[PDB]
């Protein structure tokens, strides 16, 4: 969340020479997830993060191809929100590789994963209530 | 008697009388002109040379008059001519706009209700932050449907994407505030466990320290009076005299290319038309000097927040201080001779390309 | 600039003239007051004496030049009425006045789409000439330089609007009283400001000529006495009253016994000296209270006497009667605010705006000559400033709310002085708040006191109908309040005498059964009362006179009212009890001065009947409970019943927003309409209470049971779920079932509602009936609407013959 | 019209209204509209043993006049005689 990002900034400030990898992910990622939008917290905190050169900005939660990450690599994503371009330092792909040949997912599990169609970002919030794109949200212990 | 007040603070009128626009308009103009003078003088420059160093100039509502007057200056002899022009225009703006819509006492019950809810004293201008122009216009329309024509409110200053100001009668603005606080979540509400889409929008509102509804239909009757008076007082701005672009506050266009009277357009912009600050500021520049009042709370900091990450540096020439963030300069940066006098703000598209 | 203020020369060989000059005149030409002195060199210890002959005339001539723009003439009668010049109110004048007195109320500031009002204090500007011309006559002789303004007052005439720019005002002034006192002569003046021919407000100014006066042949006095009340109990009181020569009744055979009389008199006296009167005249009307609490004139007080030491009429009324006081004090004052105010540094602007060019406020030499502490600020400026404070705070800056304001000038005030006024809400008067104020200066000395009358915020009184009538309702007020006791005791006495039962007993104890015994002569009279009443009805356009209490005949020795859990739930006892509870509560409110005169009102079902008795006073208490008891008994016999007083019909409340979020009223009104039509029984909607949230249906208790089930089935697709049962109702009120009774009911009301007890002014624009949700008006459009919804023949006789009645 | 003829007509109108009221539906909706909007009302005082019409008026205000009341700055006050004695009588406790 925003407060977590502030805590990360404080850590990076306490050790200005040590590299810190700020892995940012929205609530739309796989597995354990939060309630946050993927874009608003970044639009709020990008400037504060770039105040500190030792922070490396990674973007994740929802990427699976060069086409959908290139706008974030060039920073052109933030212009759609009437902001200046805000390039990112890297990306992480969690769900995208779960059907890779070297992962230990069972073949039927791989087929099940592939059969999911997913949903665009503007509707990911419709997993708290019912299946959407083959995925749903449930509570842990 | 401003000299008497400056000499003896003990016999200076109270804050409210100073804040009345017939006082504060020319006084703020004088403050801006004095700051411009100090800068020039310290830099060992004439007003003409300093203006020649500028790519352009503009002003936020009342500041536009100072902008065009500064653009007029050529040397220390004609500077007093320009100053007289500017403060004449401001004096008459204050006088006629106070005559058109003078301030009147508000019922004490409303004052008490506003104070008891962490709200300010009502005034003719309300600042609403963290809301789009569409949302604020929606609330304004809702409020205005219930009100007669003469008491309607409107958006005056479009300061930013989330920064808007509504001008109108203090009673109407109070009613709008009631509507807004009926639709605002408490600041101390935790919504980290609620989905983002369903989260109740949070925002803030406050009344500006002003005493007249600028850029409002209420001051419209004073436009003709001001125009008729300035021709008698011998105040006029010629496009040839202006030698740097001065951007209109309604459309950001250059005033030098205006077909009609520049003074008429300036008064219209101040009293009638809204300020589209983002539209005005579309110019490309590396440094922006803020002479206006307010210091760290003035227009320079607002413009810096609007323009963050575009490689633009804001220097507030009116005050001396230290910014821990160092994101914008102070009076010293204008005169520093080391590299500390040349600070570039970050341009993300270029730094992290 | 520098100008000659005082000159000193020898107007003769032995006379010194000191010409004191006032330069701030109305025309700009200076005016000189020549003071003459004798110089006698023979008396070396005191060679200079003052020439007294005509000194007062010279001072009055100066002040006449300063104040009055008419030819100088002091020989006019103080008893006569002074007429003031017409005044045209302009925006400039209101602006100047408001700025001079520091009043920033928005009502007086020009704004778009709103005409600008003039402040109440502007009345002095309008009428000062007429008011001050009263103290000039040579018969009211005095030194104007020692004149002291004791107090000033404003008083809006009820139903008169505030002054507004564009008005033309006329002023008239009369001296109310001029009496000699040991410390000087007091002159009380009353001005009346009239707009368009109607009077708007009255100004009362009291002046003081300090000195020693003994010209009692020029003095007189007028006092409006407090209203005195007398309850004539015994024949002794009647005899004593008839002994007084002044007590004169037009109807010599009037029955004063057990009557309440009110005396409202005025005393006009002349004086022979400080202690004795040379003529006394007390006069006025005598009025008698009626069962409807309306007082009607029955005679005139008429006392005239020559030399006397007192007024015997007032003494008699004081000792035997009681005085009615309009003002009613709260048990504890409510502080409003303590405010800071400052006097201007110059008195000139207020003088110029008001026309009060008294030199003592502006001219140092005149103020020194008068032995004043300086150029004191005008008392009227202080009054206007404090009234502006009160209006801003006590009236929440609503100018029209201030109807009266009076101030007393207890001490002088100098310019540049910090004042501290404390404002308190202390009492009520006739529905208006009573505000007291007290203004002190830096030294903590009271300099100004007075009171204000602030109208309450726009009010509506709403009277509840039949519902959950609880045991003991209205009994706490009954214990504490005297007006409540009057209402309840009159009703209980009537019920005991007429029907052998106490309504108070039913309210307090709620018995399951109540037996009436017809033994003895009183029992036989009560039995006859029971036998007489009937339930007339219209069947196919024909009268059908039934009889309530068919069990009661001339051989009956008792009768028992029955119920299941208490008779307070029964209609005939619940309706009068609720009516009395509400009437008692409203009478208590009235007795405390809490009822605004313009309060609009309405009643929900039964409440309407109670509201009319409370605010319109159309019927006395005995008639009110009598008709409500008759109607309640009629309802019992309108529906078939059983033992314990039950019925087949019923009522339920319906929340259309509970069956579905999209179920409109017109949808429910459609379903219920069809359900009855599609089933042939009686069911409809009787009370539209809250939009799409509260509708009440009345009809067959079986049919209503289906209605809930159906809506319960509607709510199942695209107490009770949306139908709660309204306890306490056992008849289909407000339903087409009861349409027959409307004919007999109209006859019964037209009988009991007295023609002379209906005051339109108490109903017009205030009463909103349930039949037409429109304020009551005697107009063809109102009768047209009445006929439209519910055709009535007398109504259209009014319609079709309107030209005859209107003319 | 003359005051006497006016009184005669008013008596006829009042008798007719009272007679027909109990056999025709109660339009409390229009009445609440009238006295909350056409006159406005900063204090509505309910005279009765319980807050029935006070609750009705509070719901009507909550559902039909929130924006209008806020815009025109009305501090409406719904008081019932049964529960709101202090505000009716101006006797706030110390
Ligand atoms: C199957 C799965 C297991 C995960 N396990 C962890 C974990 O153990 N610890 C952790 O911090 N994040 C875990 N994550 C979150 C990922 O590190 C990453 O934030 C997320 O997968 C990126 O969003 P995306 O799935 O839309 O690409 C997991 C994600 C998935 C899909």
């Amino acid at each position: 969340s925003i407060d977590a990002i502030s805590q990360v900034i404080n850590i990076a400030k306490a050790h200005p020479n040590f590299p810190i990898a700020l892995q940012w992910t929205g609530g739309r990622g796989g597995g354990h997830h939060s309630f946050e939008d993927a874009h608003t917290p970044m639009l709020q905190m990008y400037s504060k993060i770039r105040r500190h050169p030792n922070i490396m900005l990674i973007f994740g939660s929802g990427f699976g191809s060069a086409d959908d990450t290139y706008p974030y690599l060039t920073g052109e994503w933030s212009t759609k929100f009437d902001y200046p371009p805000m390039p990112f330092d890297g990306f992480l792909f969690g769900s995208r590789v779960m059907i890779a040949k070297e992962v230990k997912t069972s073949p039927d599990a791989k087929k099940c994963i592939a059969a999911c169609t997913g949903v665009p970002d503007d509707k990911w919030e419709q997993t708290y209530k019912k299946p959407t794109g083959g995925i749903v949200t449930v509570r842990s212990e | 008697n401003i000299l008497e007040w400056l000499e003896n603070p003990s016999n200076t009128p109270d804050k409210d009388y100073l804040l009345s626009i017939p006082i504060s308009c020319p006084l703020i103009g004088v403050i801006q002109l004095a700051h411009y003078v100090v800068t020039a003088k310290l830099l060992g420059f004439t007003p003409g040379e300093l203006r020649s160093y500028l790519k352009g100039a503009t002003g936020h509502s009342q500041g536009l008059v100072t902008a065009v007057a500064i653009a007029e200056t050529d040397s220390w002899e004609s500077f007093f001519v320009s100053v007289r022009k500017a403060i004449t225009v401001l004096f008459f703006i204050g006088v006629r706009c106070y005559e058109a819509y003078p301030n009147t006492s508000l019922p004490p019950s409303i004052l008490e209700d506003s104070l008891e809810n962490n709200e300010g004293v009502p005034s003719p201008m309300l600042s609403i932050s963290n809301l789009t122009q569409e949302q604020v216009q929606d609330y304004v329309n809702k409020t205005n449907s219930h009100l007669p024509a003469g008491k309607q409110v409107e958006i005056s200053l479009v300061n930013g994407a989330k920064n808007l100001v509504v001008s109108g009668p203090p009673q109407s603005l109070y009613g709008l505030n009631l509507t807004l606080r009926k639709a605002k979540a408490p600041s101390g509400l935790d919504q980290s466990r609620i989905p983002f889409s369903e989260r109740k929008l949070k925002f803030s509102n406050r009344f500006l320290p002003v005493a007249s509804p600028f850029h409002s239909h209420l001051l419209v009757p004073a436009s003709d009076l001001i125009n008729k008076d300035l021709v008698k007082n011998n105040v006029s701005f010629n496009a040839k005299d202006i030698q740097i672009p001065v951007y209109d506050t309604f459309d950001g266009s250059d005033l030098r290319v205006l077909s009609g009277s520049i003074s008429e357009r300036i008064v219209d912009c101040i009293i009638r038309l809204p300020v589209k600050w983002e539209t005005t500021t579309q110019f490309k520049a590396t440094h922006i000097l803020d002479f206006g009042p307010g210091g760290a709370s003035g227009l320079g900091v607002l413009t810096h927040r609007n323009k963050d990450g575009t490689g633009v540096r804001v220097i507030v020439a009116g005050t001396l201080d230290i910014n821990p963030d160092d994101d914008y300069g102070f009076k010293q940066e204008i005169f520093d001779v080391t590299s500390n006098g040349l600070k570039k703000n970050p341009n993300w598209l270029e730094e992290y390309h | 600039e520098l100008k000659p203020t005082v000159i000193l020369k020898l107007l003769k060989e032995n006379i010194i003239q000191m010409e004191m000059i006032e330069n701030r005149t109305m025309d700009g030409k200076p005016v000189s007051l020549p003071l003459l002195y004798n110089f006698n060199p023979d008396n070396g210890f005191a060679p200079i004496s003052e020439v007294m002959e005509d000194r007062n005339q010279r001072i009055k001539e100066m002040y006449w030049k300063l104040w009055i723009d008419e030819p100088f003439n002091l020989d006019f009668d103080p008893r006569d009425v002074i007429k003031g010049k017409d005044f045209e109110i302009t925006a400039k004048e209101v602006y100047d006045f408001t700025h001079a007195v520091g009043n920033n109320c928005e009502d007086f500031v020009s704004r778009p789409d709103r005409t600008m009002l003039a402040p109440m204090d502007f009345a002095i500007v309008v009428g000062w000439r007429a008011i001050i011309k009263a103290i000039f006559p040579n018969t009211v002789d005095g030194d104007l330089l020692k004149l002291v303004h004791l107090s000033n007052g404003y008083k809006m005439i009820p139903g008169a609007k505030p002054l507004q720019v564009g008005d033309v005002v006329s002023t008239t002034a009369v001296i109310e009283s001029v009496v000699n006192q040991p410390t000087g002569k007091i002159v009380d003046v009353v001005g009346t400001l009239s707009r368009n021919g109607k009077p708007v407000m009255e100004v009362t100014s009291s002046f003081f000529y300090r000195g020693n006066y003994t010209d009692f042949e020029n003095t007189f006095q007028k006092t409006v006495e407090p209203v005195y009340q007398m309850h004539i109990k015994t024949s002794k009181d009647i005899a004593v009253l008839r002994s007084k020569e002044w007590f004169q009744l037009d109807d010599e055979d009037f029955d004063l016994l057990n009557k309440t009389l009110t005396f409202e008199t005025e005393t006009e006296v002349t004086f022979k000296n400080a202690n004795i009167f040379s003529s006394v005249k007390c006069f006025g009307p005598i009025k008698v209270e009626l069962p409807t609490k309306e007082t009607v004139e029955i005679g005139i007080v008429d006392y005239e006497a020559g030399a006397s030491h007192g007024n015997p009429v007032v003494d008699f009324l004081k000792r035997n009667g009681s005085t009615l006081e309009q003002k009613v004090n709260l048990e504890n004052p409510i502080p409003i605010a303590v405010l800071d105010s400052y006097t201007p540094s110059t008195n000139e602007p207020y003088a110029r705006v008001s026309g009060d060019l008294n030199p003592i406020h502006v001219s140092r030499h005149f103020a020194s000559y008068a032995n004043l502490p300086g150029t004191i600020t005008h008392g009227m400026f202080s009054s206007a400033s404090v009234r502006a404070l009160i209006e801003n705070w006590a009236a929440d800056s609503v100018s029209s709310r201030v109807r009266g304001y009076t101030c007393q000038f207890v001490d002088m005030v100098l310019p540049n002085t910090a004042l501290k006024t404390s404002i308190q809400h202390v009492g009520m008067i006739n529905g208006r708040k009573l505000i007291k104020f007290e203004t002190r200066n830096e030294d903590d000395v009271v300099v100004l006191t007075g009171e204000a009358e602030i109208e309450q915020p726009v009010t509506t009184f709403v009277f509840t109908g039949q519902g959950s009538q609880e045991q003991g309702m209205g009994m706490d007020l009954y214990k504490t309040s005297k007006a409540a006791q009057d209402v309840w005791n009159r009703a209980d006495n009537h019920f005991k005498d007429t029907y052998g039962f106490s309504i108070l007993d039913i309210v307090i104890n709620n018995p399951v059964n109540l037996t009436i015994h017809f033994g003895g002569e009183k029992g036989k009279r009560i039995r006859e009362n029971y036998s007489a009443m009937i339930f007339e009805t219209i069947v196919d356009g024909k009268l059908k006179t039934e009889k309530i209490f068919k069990e009661i005949n001339e051989h009956s020795t008792s009768y028992t009212f029955r119920s299941e859990k208490g008779l307070l739930s029964a209609t005939q006892f619940t309706q009068p009890a609720l009516t009395l509870m509400e009437k008692a509560a409203f009478e208590d409110l009235k007795s405390k001065g809490l009822i605004p005169a313009d309060a609009t009102f309405a009643g929900h079902s039964l409440g309407e009947y109670a509201a009319l008795a409370s605010l319109a006073d159309v019927m006395s208490i005995e008639s009110l409970v009598e008709v409500v008891f008759y109607r309640g008994m009629t309802m019992q016999v309108a529906v078939p019943r059983d033992e314990l007083g039950r019925s087949n019909y019923g009522m339920i409340a319906i929340n259309p927003g509970r069956v579905a979020a999209s179920f409109s009223q017109e949808a429910l009104q459609y379903v219920v309409e069809r359900v009855g039509k599609r089933t042939g029984w009686l069911v409809e909607i009787v009370n539209y209470n809250v939009e799409n949230q509260q509708y009440v249906a009345a009809g067959d208790l079986r049919a209503l049971d289906t209605v809930t089930n159906v809506l319960n089935f509607i709510k199942l697709q695209k107490r009770g779920f949306a139908c709660i049962p309204l306890v306490g109702i056992s008849v289909p009120f407000h339903s087409t079932y009861l349409m027959n009774g409307v004919k007999p009911f109209k006859s019964f009301l037209k009988k009991n509602i007295i023609k002379e007890n209906v005051k339109v002014a108490r109903l017009a624009g205030k009463y909103i009936p349930n039949l037409t949700a429109k304020p009551f008006q005697v107009t063809k459009e109102y009768f047209q609407d009445v006929y439209d919804l519910t055709g009535s023949e007398p109504i259209k006789e009014i319609i079709d013959n309107w030209e005859k009645y209107e003319q | 019209m003359k005051p006497e003829v006016e009184q005669e007509l008013a008596h006829i109108l009042l008798t007719e209204l009272l007679a027909y009221q109990f056999a025709s539906p109660v339009r409390w909706i229009e009445t609440q509209d009238v006295f909350l909007k056409d006159f406005n009302t900063e204090r509505v005082v309910e005279i009765g043993p319980s807050p029935t019409l006070a609750g009705m008026a509070q719901r009507t205000l909550k559902n039909k006049y929130e924006s209008y009341d806020a815009a025109l700055s009305l501090h409406r006050e719904i008081l019932c005689y049964s529960k709101d004695a202090k505000e009716i009588y101006y006797t706030p406790d110390p």
